């Protein structure tokens, strides 16, 4: 419903959406902070620098 | 990003909307951003922010250690959990 | 300690690999091989 | 190779290293090393 909502005046966005399943499309989270550190050559790191 | 490298841990980024919303991922072998939700091909994909985090253990550059922080270019609530939407 | 006084061989992989594209076609995608070579108990190498 | 240690084992910790690769004769491969592949 918030896919039927959200692409209101757009028509090829409305049969995009309404083409597929309810069960075709999903949403993945990411965690705003990293998993690890930036581990790079201090050499390379002063050449991005 | 100059701001980001010099070892400081105030400042932020900014990103002409790189990062797309609705990814369309085929029964192929390329993924594609969708073009009908998001019709406008550089605008329509959101915009994305850094942050570089230093925690004190370049010599001083070594002695902290450092990570990213993901945001939205202006986040709502992804500054904690971001979203991405896919369809298949 | 394998390096200084391990009294034994060791081997290093060299390991090249590519991936082509796959809407061109190709039915395998990662292609590699590695290749070996074989250091002595305490050689020149070894000591390097 | 070369390995270098840049200060920041109890010593070679507070040293924090990586590798450099390139030739056994190098020219200029010590800055950007080549190789040819044919497909």
């Amino acid at each position: 419903e918030e896919l039927s909502q959200q692409f209101d005046p757009y028509p090829l966005a409305m049969q995009f959406i309404s083409q597929y399943s309810p069960e075709d499309i999903v949403t993945a989270q990411i965690e705003g902070s990293s998993g690890a550190l930036w581990r790079i050559s201090p050499p390379s790191r002063a050449q991005m620098k | 990003l100059a701001q980001l490298l010099e070892g400081r841990p105030d400042q932020s980024v900014v990103i002409p909307h790189l990062f797309p919303k609705y990814i369309r991922a085929p029964n192929g072998p390329e993924a594609n951003p969708v073009k009908q939700l998001q019709p406008d091909e550089e605008e329509d994909y959101l915009g994305v922010r850094i942050q570089l985090r230093r925690e004190q253990v370049g010599t001083k550059a070594s002695d902290f250690l450092e990570w990213w922080v993901i945001e939205l270019q202006d986040c709502k609530a992804d500054c904690n959990l971001l979203p991405m939407v896919i369809f298949s | 300690q394998e390096l200084y006084n391990g009294t034994a061989d060791i081997t290093l992989r060299f390991t090249w690999n590519f991936q082509r594209d796959l809407a061109k076609g190709g039915t395998v995608e990662y292609t590699n091989e590695k290749h070996t070579l074989e250091l002595a108990p305490n050689s020149t190498a070894r000591r390097q």
